[PDB]
């Protein structure tokens, strides 16, 4: 998941958007 | 923009900022 990727990865804010509500 | 490297709070941090008023879900790996 994000929470995975952005951390043992890396990952954009354009990602993060997928996130919110 | 540029690419991101976020463990613990500070992804927390990155989706406050992204999404704002919207609201999120943190929603980590069981
Ligand atoms: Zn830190």
């Amino acid at each position: 998941g994000i929470v995975e990727q952005c951390c043992a990865s890396v990952c954009s804010l354009y990602q993060l958007e997928n996130y919110c509500n | 923009f540029v690419n991101q490297h976020l463990c613990g709070s500070h992804l927390v941090e990155a989706l406050y900022l992204v999404c704002g008023e919207r609201g999120f879900f943190y929603t980590p790996k069981a």
